[PDB]
């Protein structure tokens, strides 16, 4: 009730934590060649505003 | 190797009559006081729908038991309810609790008030005045 | 054997006689018979080996070491001279274990030889032994650096605290 | 090691080079012959110290620990042949070669001359163990247990490399333990916590605390043919000893934060043995005994100042021989009844009388009956942590209480009768079944005569 | 448990727990019909609560004052030296593997061993044939026909027919 | 004292048609005895009452488990609970024990061990 629960709850949470976020990065990369390139432009502008990159 | 009804599932209200017995004959027709409803206290992962726990208990004492193996030596077919505390635990006694055992040591707890005094043999009591005077009086002479 | 100054005992001082009666004593029946039954298979065999072992001899020597360097040598980044100063040092701690073993057996010597009084007599052991063990854990026992045995990296520095703290900082000694 | 590795690699092109079924007798013959040569140059003297040859050996001078590593390849081949002999000879030649390939790296480990030679050999294992876990088991929960055996051992051991390379370019070079004469102390800071903590935590993942023991009843429960790497995995757990090489020096003065490792591993000791008395899997019963009185060394290393190293060394090879044999008692008596359920094996002690002594003289070493190698080990630990604080006799005393009721519960389950079933279970414990069950107690009670061989520096 | 034999299982122990309470022999025996006299009050009447008050008030004065560590008949479910004969315990049919020169002894017992097994090895063409017929579907207790209508072999053959003798 | 244990009660005629619960166990015993007697078995019977006893106790607690309650979050009163208390004791010793060891003496002259 403890040795198989609250030691097994915290670290095999990490198995179910990364695979929750390994699904948001193939199923939102669903094609959309229109939407590759709208997202390259956000990356190219945010390098101008953010930090050291022009300095 | 048996896969159909291998063990329980997340119950205990998944149409309880289908559980005992598809296999695991804890109840006959889900009214046997052992239908697999007994998930006593949901939220604990222990004992799901579970042809299992809070069933009647306290001790297969392996008495006369003449059907066959019946009890604990001779192994009947499907009667395991909860174990590993029941190959060494038995039935009801004569009387009831009346905890006279703490009252038995209470007699010396009253005689701890006799630990305050001493046990000098000579003389007796003489407990009313200062004539007793435990130690000696004057000097040489 | 050994030398008796290391392992002392008083003489024997063993009373004797005292019969005084014609009552039947079994002591004349006991020692006057059984001593001969063991005298044949022991003394004749031990002497038989004693010439057979004196047929040839074998040799083993005293092993005395060389002590040129001692303590405060050498400079910090050296390895070689600070290896010899630990080979010096560890032999000066296995030996100083066993000198406590000798004096403790000296305490075992008196007490089974007197037994009855054992406290007011022999006059020496409880004075000698507690002036040696009280001279043990100070400066010769890294308490509590005893785990790594800390040869010259801490064996001097109890004794630095026995100089930098002691004898000047007592205010005013 | 001049050449102990050099003959034991020559064992490897002998197995495949051989004929048919002669491959069992050819390997076990020559493998016993190293046990003379292993003893031979080693056990020399002895007073500061035996640096052995070169950058490859400090001879495992004050901690012998290595003769026991060389019994086992001629102990496991006689054990593994029970249910292995149905596969192909091409895979039967494999399972002997990777087992030798596990003994190769352990031989350059424990000696290792360095701290960075240690790690790359500390991690040179876990590839030939994992092959014995995944292939050659039984039914499933092998594969997740093959992954729980990783990712604890490997997640912890990578911050060693960050700290050991950090020392190699900070203070000289770590390459020798005898260039560790110049050691600067490690004070109380906010970076020197992590230098202590990352260098320590990768050893805790193998010899477990009460936390992070979650992989230990996974690999031992679901386990190869007849304890065949389970005998190896009990040595490998106590082959994470290197905390004795590190923490004696190399941050010597941090006891300030020992306390979350003391109390976690001193209260966990009294509980993780208590949590096993209701086990129903027999090989998982032993698997928690291996948790408890292994974790007594973790409060014996962090507490320094010997009369503990007298005992903490003797406890590493206390149950090196005991817990090996208990697995061999359970790798046997499973070939006959095909379950590891402890309920089912009743009706015994009449059918197999000759192995009743092998149960007891196993379980009489946990009760430990003081003239053995066991209560010369615990009673130095007891008299050590008494001098830490007096109150520690309570928890460690109740440790002695519950394991008395624990060991007999495995004995007394066989003293019953009438057996109810079992037209099988005929085999009356054949000549092999007693031979590999012997050579355990035969050195175990022998060394109790002069156990000065089993001692640290100290 | 029928109401007919409900008093009877209490009647056997009503005198049995009494004799552990006496000290003489006649002290029990003078109380014999005296204990029977209260039991002979309600002789012949109905089976309802009209007569269940013999039993519904027999909880008091039987359970009240019930056998302060009574006599136990030492070969019983309880009591000392009941299941004690167990160092021998008769391990019947442990005679499978011998590697003989140990099968030299008892040449006639091993001769008679192979004779009795024909009833054991060959009874399944006859006993199991009617066993699907005599048992209709799932009925109560599984004793066969008590001669099995020609020759009872056994059905309990041979583990109940050649079982362990006590010594 | 653990327990009552309810060795006599009433009946007749509360639900008199409750019988043939023995028909379940007689069916099992007719299944078992026909299984147990045979001339060539050489091995145990499966008897999955044991199989459902281990596998519903070893596994099938964590796939069951949801932390929907606070009686499974009760374990912080039991897991980290006493481990808090053992730290509180052990730093009061080795500190009160420490100051007496430095400021003033307590042990005698013959304390080489330790
Ligand atoms: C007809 C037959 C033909 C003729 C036969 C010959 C005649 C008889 C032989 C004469 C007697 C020799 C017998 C040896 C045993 C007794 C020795 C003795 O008491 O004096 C000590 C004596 C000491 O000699 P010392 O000159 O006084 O001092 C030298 C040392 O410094 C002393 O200090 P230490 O370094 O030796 O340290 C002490 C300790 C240290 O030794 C040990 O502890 C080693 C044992 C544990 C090893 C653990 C490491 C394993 C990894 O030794 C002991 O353990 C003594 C226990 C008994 C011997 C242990 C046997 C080892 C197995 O001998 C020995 O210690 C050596 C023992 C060697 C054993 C030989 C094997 C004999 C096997 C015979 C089998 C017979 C079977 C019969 C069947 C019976 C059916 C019922
Ligand atoms: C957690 C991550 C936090 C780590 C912070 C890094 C600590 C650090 O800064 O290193 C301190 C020190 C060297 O750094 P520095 O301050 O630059 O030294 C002065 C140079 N003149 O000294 C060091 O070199 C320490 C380097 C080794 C420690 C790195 C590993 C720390 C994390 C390991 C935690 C234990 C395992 C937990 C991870 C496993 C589970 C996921």
């Amino acid at each position: 009730l403890l040795d198989l629960i609250w030691l097994e709850a915290i670290l095999p949470k990490t198995i179910s934590l990364a695979q929750m976020k390994a699904s948001t990065l193939v199923t939102n990369q669903k094609g959309l060649i229109k939407l590759y390139f709208l997202s390259f432009l956000i990356t190219i502008l945010i390098s101008m505003i953010l930090f050291n990159f022009h300095e | 190797a048996s896969h159909i009804t291998k063990d329980m599932l997340p119950g205990p209200y998944p149409k309880t009559p289908e559980e005992r017995a598809a296999a695991a004959k804890k109840y006959n027709m889900r009214v046997e006081d052992y239908e697999p409803y007994p998930d006593d206290g949901t939220g604990y992962g222990d004992y799901p729908k579970l042809p299992d726990r809070s069933q009647q208990e306290r001790d297969p004492w392996y008495d006369w038991d003449h059907p066959d193996l019946r009890l604990n030596w001779g192994e009947p077919m499907h009667w395991d309810l909860d174990m590993y505390i029941r190959n060494r635990v038995d039935t009801s006694p004569t009387p009831v609790n009346w905890n006279l055992m703490c009252k038995h040591l209470f007699g010396f707890v009253a005689f701890m008030l006799f630990m305050f005094w001493v046990g000098e043999t000579y003389p007796a009591y003489q407990p009313v005045g200062p004539k007793q005077y435990p130690y000696n009086n004057l000097y040489l002479e | 054997s050994w030398d008796k100054d290391v392992y002392p005992e008083p003489p024997r001082r063993t009373p004797a006689p005292s019969p005084q009666t014609s009552l039947p004593n079994p002591i004349t029946y006991l020692t006057k018979a059984f001593d001969l039954l063991v005298d044949r298979p022991v003394t004749l065999v031990r002497e038989f080996i004693e010439r057979q072992h004196a047929k040839n001899k074998y040799y083993y020597y005293h092993r005395e070491f060389r002590r040129v360097p001692d303590i405060t040598e050498c400079q910090e980044k050296d390895v070689l001279c600070m290896f010899e100063a630990e080979m010096q040092w560890r032999r000066d701690y296995k030996v100083d274990q066993e000198i406590v073993n000798i004096i403790q057996e000296r305490l075992k010597a008196c007490q089974q030889r007197e037994g009855e009084s054992h406290r007011q007599n022999c006059a020496k052991e409880l004075e000698q032994f507690t002036q040696v063990v009280k001279a043990y854990q100070d400066r010769y026992h890294d308490l509590g650096a005893h785990y790594s045995a800390r040869k010259c990296l801490a064996k001097q520095k109890q004794r630095m605290l026995a100089e930098r703290k002691a004898a000047k900082e007592a205010a005013a000694a | 090691m001049l050449k102990y590795i050099i003959p034991t690699i020559m064992l490897m092109p002998l197995t495949w080079l051989s004929k048919n079924n002669m491959i069992w007798v050819n390997s076990t013959a020559h493998s016993l012959l190293i046990s003379f040569t292993s003893l031979l140059l080693m056990n020399q003297f002895g007073d500061n110290s035996l640096n052995f040859s070169l950058l490859f050996f400090s001879d495992s001078l004050s901690t012998p620990l290595l003769i026991l590593t060389m019994w086992l390849l001629p102990l496991m081949l006689m054990a593994s042949q029970h249910h292995l002999s149905k596969e192909n000879l091409t895979r039967k030649k494999l399972f002997i070669t990777m087992l030798i390939s596990l003994q190769l790296f352990l031989i350059m480990t424990f000696t290792a001359m360095e701290l960075i030679l240690f790690y790359i050999l500390f991690e040179a294992t876990l590839v030939p163990t994992l092959i014995i876990i995944t292939r050659w088991g039984n039914q499933t929960e092998r594969l997740n247990a093959g992954l729980y055996f990783l990712f604890y051992t490997l997640a912890g051991s990578l911050p060693l490399l960050v700290a050991l390379i950090y020392i190699q370019n900070t203070v000289g070079s770590l390459n020798f333990l005898m260039l560790q004469y110049w050691v600067q102390p490690v004070h109380n800071s906010w970076s020197n916590v992590f230098m202590w903590l990352a260098c320590m935590m990768a050893f805790m993942v193998k010899m477990p605390l009460y936390g992070l023991h979650l992989w230990l009843p996974k690999a031992h429960v679901e386990a190869p043919i007849a304890g065949s790497m389970v005998l190896a995995a009990v040595l490998l757990k106590l082959g994470g000893y290197g905390m004795l090489r590190i923490t004696l020096i190399l941050n010597p003065m941090t006891d300030f934060m020992a306390y979350p490792f003391i109390m976690l591993s001193l209260w966990g000791m009294i509980m993780t043995s208590s949590i096993c008395l209701r086990q129903t899997d027999l090989k998982s019963l032993i698997a928690y005994s291996s948790v408890s009185h292994m974790a007594l060394v973790i409060v014996a290393i962090l507490i320094q100042t010997p009369w503990s190293y007298m005992g903490a060394t003797a406890l590493m090879i206390a149950h090196g021989l005991t817990s090996s044999m208990l697995f061999c008692l359970a790798n046997s008596n499973y070939e006959r009844i095909h379950s590891r359920t402890m309920i089912l094996a009743r009706g015994l002690q009449t059918l197999l009388p000759l192995m009743a002594t092998w149960w007891l003289l196993a379980s009489l070493t946990n009760l430990a009956l003081p003239p053995t190698i066991n209560l010369i080990g615990e009673l130095f630990v007891v008299m050590s942590t008494f001098s830490w604080s007096n109150i520690t006799i309570i928890l460690m005393g109740v440790n002695m209480v519950i394991t008395a009721l624990y060991s007999l519960y495995m004995l007394i389950m066989t003293q019953r009768g009438k057996y109810t079933y079992h037209i099988n279970n005929i085999s009356p414990s054949f000549t092999r079944e007693n031979a590999l069950m012997s050579l355990h107690i035969l050195p175990l009670l022998l060394l109790t005569l002069n156990p000065k061989i089993i001692l640290g520096p100290l | 448990l029928t109401h007919q034999q409900k008093v009877l299982r209490l009647y056997k122990r009503a005198l049995r727990h009494l004799e552990s309470w006496c000290i003489h022999r006649d002290k029990y025996r003078y109380f014999a019909c005296l204990l029977r006299a209260r039991f002979d009050e309600h002789k012949n009447e109905k089976d309802m609560v009209k007569a269940t008050q013999l039993l519904r008030e027999a909880e008091e004065e039987f359970w009240h004052g019930q056998h302060p560590q009574p006599y136990i008949f030492p070969e019983s479910p309880g009591g000392t030296s009941y299941e004690r004969y167990e160092c021998y315990k008769v391990p019947e049919w442990c005679l499978d593997d011998w590697h003989p020169s140990e099968k030299a002894m008892y040449p006639d017992y091993f001769a008679k061993r192979e004779q009795w097994k024909k009833l054991r090895r060959e009874s399944w063409e006859r006993e199991v044939k009617q066993l699907q017929e005599e048992t209709p579907v799932g009925g109560p207790r599984t004793e066969a026909l008590p001669p099995a209508r020609k020759q009872g072999d056994l059905p309990p053959l041979w583990w109940h027919i050649v079982t362990r003798p006590r010594e | 004292t653990t327990l009552d244990p309810a060795e006599y009660d009433i009946s007749s005629e509360t639900r008199k048609a409750q019988a043939e619960r023995l028909a379940i166990r007689s069916r099992l015993k007719r299944e078992y005895q026909l299984q147990y007697y045979d001339p060539s078995r050489r091995g145990v019977i499966e008897d999955p009452a044991l199989v459902r006893w281990t596998y519903a106790r070893s596994a099938n607690i964590y796939p069951n488990f949801r932390p929907n309650t606070k009686t499974s979050l009760l374990g912080a009163l039991f897991g980290i609970g006493p481990l808090v208390f053992w730290y509180y004791v052990f730093k009061t010793d080795r500190d009160r024990k420490e100051k007496l060891i430095q400021e003033g003496k307590l042990d005698r002259t013959f304390n080489i061990s330790y």
